């Protein structure tokens, strides 16, 4: 089950970043976003395609539908940068997969 | 009451066990009163779903 | 608040074989299970294993699969991830991550990460 | 049974910010979840179920 995701995304502080991850049937299946900052452990930021955690700044927000899922970050400060994973459990085979994780780049 | 829980028509939630592995998950999951969904305090809304029947003797025990 | 720490990590030689615990605390660990992740160093996640609330159900990805074997002790409130035949490509950052739904049979998706273990082989 | 229904001890959905552990919402977009009534459950989604 490949979980394709950009290899980079390039914003500007203030503008908006979509991080989108597409698998064959990602609308059926729980997206999860994780940032993880260089040299840090990664950091779940969305749950349940949409479910922001405690403490995660509301400027982000998960989608899912169809074929693509993404992950929306609006207002981008310089200290967004990091890479964001998605995570999906597939059922079928029963394993987790990652996306190719997708470096942001503000500015 | 006890046909009508044959047929699924009472939704009594199952209780999550919170020691022992069960059927648990998100709510996206649930689709593949249609769940009932837990917060704890550590952890994310944990949906398990009713059953599709003798739902109510089912939670009985 | 919810902390997991992970310990047995460090140069091992190509064939050796290690058990990285992963303390966790300040949650119910009994409650939740415990995922295995690696990251290459310098490319991106790799999911390793899952170990269920009780350790019923067990998953391993396909390329570790008889090799690496998942554990855990809820009364100590650890969980161990046995690697045995440890390959040349396999140094990286492990980390172990609680799942964040209550006695779940798959791991839908982790909660808090592990501080990440780095671990190397090589001669 | 109904002793066991005052004190709200079997959860049944009637008939969202979420909440052996009784579950406290029944869910069906975002996530959205109507809580379950704290006592006579069972009874409240009967008395809804014939009107």
């Amino acid at each position: 089950y490949v979980l394709t995701q950009p290899p980079s995304v390039s914003v500007a502080p203030g503008q908006t970043a979509t991080i989108t991850c597409g698998g064959n049937n990602i609308g059926g299946k729980s997206v999860h976003w994780f940032q993880q900052k260089c040299g840090q452990a990664p950091l779940l930021i969305i749950s349940d395609d949409n479910d922001r955690p405690s403490g995660i700044p509301e400027r982000v927000s998960g989608s899912n539908s169809g074929n693509t899922a993404t992950l929306t970050i609006s207002r981008v400060e310089c200290g967004d940068e990091a890479d964001y994973y998605c995570q999906v459990w597939d059922t079928t085979s029963d394993q987790l997969v990652f996306g190719g994780g997708t470096m942001l780049t503000v500015l | 009451l006890v046909l009508l829980d044959y047929q699924g028509m009472l939704p009594v939630c199952p209780l999550i066990p919170g020691s022992s592995t069960t059927s648990t998950g998100p709510c996206r999951t649930c689709m593949t009163p249609s769940c009932c969904c837990t917060k704890p305090s550590d952890g994310n809304c944990t949906c398990i779903p009713i059953p599709s029947s003798w739902a109510f003797g089912k939670f009985l025990w | 608040q919810m902390r997991l720490v992970e310990s047995g990590g460090g140069c091992v030689r190509p064939g050796g074989s290690l058990r990285l615990s992963c303390a966790g605390s300040g949650f119910r660990f009994t409650g939740y299970g415990i995922h295995w992740v690696r990251q290459a160093p310098g490319k991106g996640l790799e999911w390793l294993a899952y170990i269920s609330n009780d350790g019923s159900k067990k998953y391993h990805t396909d390329s570790v699969k008889g090799r690496f074997t998942v554990s855990r002790d809820n009364a100590k409130n650890t969980a161990y991830l046995q690697m045995n035949s440890l390959r040349v490509e396999e140094t990286a950052v492990y980390f172990c991550a609680k799942d964040g739904y209550l006695s779940a049979a798959r791991g839908y998706g982790m909660d808090v990460w592990g501080q990440g273990i780095c671990v190397t082989v090589s001669p």
